[PDB]
DNA sequence: CTAACCCTAACCCTAACCCTAACCCTAACCCTAACCCTAACCCTAACCCTAACCCTAACCCTAACCCTAACCCTAACCCTAACCCTAACCCTAACCCTAACCCTAACCCTAACCCTAACCCTAACCCTAACCCTAACCCTAACCC
DNA sequence: GGGTTAGGGTTAGGGTTAGGGTTAGGGTTAGGGTTAGGGTTAGGGTTAGGGTTAGGGTTAGGGTTAGGGTTAGGGTTAGGGTTAGGGTTAGGGTTAGGGTTAGGGTTAGGGTTAGGGTTAGGGTTAGGGTTAGGGTTAGGGTTAG
């Protein structure tokens, strides 16, 4: 016995922390934990995919940023693509900065 | 271990409430054994994939993982049981 | 010698682990070398699209009049919102259901 | 003598408002653990599952029974009737696909 | 002389033979190029296509075309009626999962 | 170009032969306005993901290996236009 | 001395380049290592499939009574085997028309 | 004429030569050469995606022949898978016979 | 058009378990030194799109005639819907055992850089035979009589 | 009713543009070394699944009676099918231009790697709080007058 199980990670505290933020007073389930966590992994691999696909028909050999905003533009349907852009390079802008 | 009593399992009446929540007002009398059929289809399909991962993962316990990566496979995606 | 150590989320201004997504990028074996700004893109990403969704559920839950965010409020959401719908089409969530449509034709005569 | 007895109709809009609501499973889990066990036997032999797997089997054939009922039902409305027939789910596991 | 004059379906079922023993395309190049310059002006000025950008797109178009019409045949055939409406797009398409 | 009658470059014809190739024997005349619609939002989406493949490239050109790999995208692979 | 070279390919008497096949699967980063038998498989397959299309297209070339091996040929084989058409379902050969058929209703009296 | 040039890689002679022994007096074209190549790449570009994510699953950094058979029967249909699987199991064995 | 009657939406207790906090600590994210492979940037040359002028040509647009299939009203009965009474079968706990999944060591065994030629694959050239268009010659299909 | 029409193979027959065979060359795979890391065997442990017993409680099958739905039939009328006659538009030439992209030749900004060093999320308890269960109760629905 003694634990001896490895160690599991996911998105349990980031997203409980966006919640809190967005709507103060309301909580959440395990169950549906778990459903964002696996969406949010689902969007991640949809992501990297493009990413690479872009990276190896245009012949380079890192992912940089100009990749992931193709992908989204790619993947994400209307208005949600052009919101993800801005907060992705205003993120961007700021950690340069920073 | 029966083969038509595990098919017949599926009774008229369950097949009846899986069509009231899809909103049908009057079903026929030939529709239980094709929708039996269908399933059977499908989940012969998807018994495959998983028993075909399971071999592959040499193991002899099939998993909500596998049943998982088994129906990705497919096309539709689960969110909930597993992940 | 050193400096207090400033996480490369905190410098960034997001909620997202910037380092477990470079490191999940760095193991998918996805290309030869990483950038430094994909991983904060996706990650904020990631946050804008788990606000919404977020936001979407705590709604339907407050309309629900309960405390708590289950499955359904979350299928209800989705089918709701139809850039939602379009981006989460081949997705089933478990225990969320269907919405609540009947046709016109089948209605009391 | 009259036992408040519903036209034809009545009763089954009001189970589809009922079912419409509710997110339980309406398929008992015996018998479909039954089948699930007596499909795999044709693959390989001695193969132990679990509670999980079957559940989202369970689940998943919900989900696509629904789907499928409610192409069918679609189908059938556009003939011009209100009941189904498995004249339509044959132009369903088609036009779609799976196979009719 | 006036000639005999074909009853209506034979003019018809004689050219789908030929259309369905041919594999030449049956869309203008010319035309369809002007409309690929004007729906491509949307999105980004100054654009340059080539020489066989159009005839794949062409390609796809006539195919998916094909396929859309094979479906509301199919759907009309279904109606107990012959000719098609445009109802039978919209079903086939909603079935699809493209409309809706 | 800019004209109003692009749309309307698609003859009455062009639709009947395709109809004839698909399997129709008698047309209405409200298939037409539907096919050209369709047929615009079809090649709106592929010229999207085209020009946006292109300004990703950083190019001015539109080749036929983005077209492919745009409808790889949609699902319909294209095989022969390009390698 | 280096001594006489045996390409891979011939030691496993195939007809496609396992020593191609290996460069792909290395240079397409799809995982670090790479084993020796994959290609070789690989190539097995690819040859199988091609050798089976390729009779396809020769008996559909014979029936149409030409020498050459044209589009409409490996639409028509395609399409026709059981095994063939389930594979390729979502693929769209150009030049390759479709197939004639013609429901009974629409057929005269 | 320029500072050299580009040389691209293709399919084709063994295409051709596999054709010559499926089909003696056999011509092709083109067209159906690069619908062949395209289908080929296709091919590759699915078994190697599939074989990757076997490995992957698995917390194991190396494609083999094990995880490529297990990649063909998942792709495949039916006889095909089977065919080849013996037909590469049969070059498997002749390769580690004779290398 | 009310009676009579039924099935839902809506409060006032209880309480149970699943959610929300507080601990311990260990694997993992940062800084600070190297280093070099990758990407940016300018110059240039060939090409391959972009415009415009030609003809004629199969092609499309508009009109008239008229056989036809879609649409609406009516009747029959046969398939299907609502309700009751069994009793067989689904559902829940506890017990028991055992096979199977996961940690824990040691070790070959198979895989990864790296010069070095050298035979295999690609770019041009020349050729000619298989395919395509042009005219007679039946040749079999429609569909009235 | 066996014809008139009337579109579709069938065959010489000549012309031609595209596969097929032949060399010269750059280039990329295989051979013989050393080195280190992931994959296999052999154990122990521990925990979840399958097999048994026990009720007893919701519910499906089998009837009975009935009323709403389907299919066939008939009639009517627009809305497509078919054909002729004229004229804009599509398509193969030819010419000129110039904007473009695919390379070379440097060069500095950005990539990876390792070793300590500190810290934040994962693995444990506990407790108070939200909603499901079980009674009443008004109100909106429904069957039938």
């Amino acid at each position: 016995k003694k634990r001896k199980r490895s160690r599991k990670e996911s998105y349990s505290v980031y997203v409980y922390k966006v919640l809190k933020q967005v709507h103060p007073d309301t909580g959440i389930s395990s169950k549906a934990m778990g459903i964002m966590n696996s969406f949010v992994n689902d969007i991640f691999e949809r992501i990297a995919g493009e990413a690479s696909r872009l990276a190896h028909y245009n012949k380079r050999s890192t992912i940089t940023s100009r990749e992931i905003q193709t992908a989204v533009r790619l993947l994400l349907p209307g208005e949600l693509a052009k919101h993800a852009v801005s907060e992705g390079t205003k993120a961007v802008t700021k950690y340069t900065s920073a | 271990k029966v083969l038509r009593d595990n098919i017949q399992g599926i009774t008229k009446p369950a097949i009846r409430r899986l069509a009231r929540r899809g909103g049908v007002k009057r079903i026929s009398g030939l529709i239980y054994e094709e929708t039996r059929g269908v399933l059977k289809v499908f989940l012969e399909n998807v018994i495959r994939d998983a028993v075909t991962y399971t071999e592959h993962a040499k193991r002899k316990t099939v998993t909500a993982m596998d049943v998982v990566y088994a129906l990705k496979r497919q096309g539709r995606t689960l969110y909930g049981f597993g992940g | 010698a050193r400096a207090k150590a400033k996480t490369r989320s905190s410098r960034a201004g997001l909620q997202f682990p910037v380092g477990r997504v470079h490191r999940l990028l760095r193991k998918g074996n996805y290309s030869e070398r990483v950038g430094a700004g994909a991983p904060v893109y996706l990650a904020a990403v990631l946050e804008y699209l788990t606000a919404e969704i977020l936001e979407l559920a705590g709604n339907a839950a407050r309309d629900n009049k309960k405390t708590r965010i289950i499955p359904r409020h979350l299928q209800l959401a989705i089918r709701n919102d139809e850039e939602l719908n379009k981006l989460l089409g081949r997705v089933t969530i478990a225990q969320g259901g269907v919405l609540p449509n009947i046709q016109a034709v089948l209605l009391p005569k | 003598k009259k036992p408040h007895r519903y036209r034809p109709g009545t009763v089954a809009l009001r189970e589809i408002r009922r079912y419409q609501k509710s997110t339980e499973l309406l398929i008992r889990k015996l018998p479909f653990q039954r089948l699930v066990r007596e499909i795999a036997q044709d693959f390989k032999t001695d193969l132990r599952f679990q509670s999980s797997a079957v559940m989202a089997l369970q689940e998943a054939c919900e989900a696509y029974l629904v789907g499928l009922f409610e192409d069918t039902n679609l189908c059938a409305i556009h003939a011009k009737r209100v009941t189904i027939m498995p004249k339509d789910i044959q132009l369903a596991r088609r036009i779609r696909g799976e196979r009719a």
